[PDB]
């Protein structure tokens, strides 16, 4: 059980996924791609409950 | 950790280090210190400068640490040579005052105040128990009502 | 030696206001 609030959770991802332009040595095309991510930012330590066997 | 209390049942009861402006309170500035001086608790005068109780013969207790509202957000420490730096360390030395208590402490009103003089980070934390490890007296000094977990406000009778 | 970017500004500060919660 998690709370959808703002305040209590939320999904840091600061740089969505960019894809570099593609590179052509020859007959070598390459793409390369990131993304930057926090991860969840949990805020409280109890905005959340498990259960754990169900 | 995401915070330390998502909600509180009721709200924290003024954390140590403070003086109650209301009764005469003196917090007296001492230029020099002792990096690491943990606010809030017993800071002894040794060598001309504020720093924390450790096994001394008969520590100097200038007084409780004030702690800054407007200080470096964190473990209430005076820290020098940093961003964090505290120019100068208030010692809360005459009032009441609040300090940390041991957890094992149940200081009831007037009883004298007994800080821990030991070398840890129990260092300078009052209590009730006269008989406590590192134990020492602070002299006219007595708990008088206690505020948030493990924070007793105390009376300095004279000036520490 | 090190780098280029002083800390302070490696790390972001929120701009939301988290206002702290009480029992109802």
């Amino acid at each position: 059980a998690y709370s959808s609030n703002r305040r209590a959770m939320q999904m840091r991802i600061p740089t969505p996924l960019n894809v570099s332009s593609v590179d052509q040595r020859g007959f070598k095309y390459y793409v390369e791609s990131y993304f930057g991510v926090a991860g969840l930012d949990v805020i409280e330590d109890t905005a959340g409950r498990h259960l754990t066997g169900l | 950790m995401a915070f330390n209390n998502a909600v509180l049942q009721e709200v924290s009861d003024l954390p140590a280090g403070e003086v109650i402006k209301a009764s005469p309170h003196n917090v007296s500035a001492f230029e020099v210190f002792q990096n690491g001086l943990i606010e809030g608790r017993f800071v002894k005068f040794d060598a001309g400068s504020i720093d924390i109780l450790d096994a001394s013969a008969t520590p100097t207790i200038a007084g409780i640490a004030k702690r800054k509202v407007t200080g470096e957000i964190g473990p209430g420490v005076y820290s020098t040579s940093g961003i964090e730096i505290d120019q100068v360390a208030e010692v809360i030395n005459f009032g009441f005052a609040t300090v940390t208590v041991q957890d094992a402490a149940a200081p009831s009103k007037y009883d004298p105040v007994y800080a821990i003089n030991l070398d840890s980070a129990e260092a300078g934390k009052a209590t009730e128990n006269s008989g406590a490890t590192g134990a020492l007296a602070v002299a006219d000094c007595v708990f008088w009502e206690q505020k948030a977990a493990n924070v007793w406000l105390v009376r300095m009778n004279k000036f520490l | 030696e090190g780098g280029i970017i002083l800390a302070r500004n490696l790390e972001h500060v929120s701009s939301e206001i988290f206002t702290q919660e009480f029992a109802g």
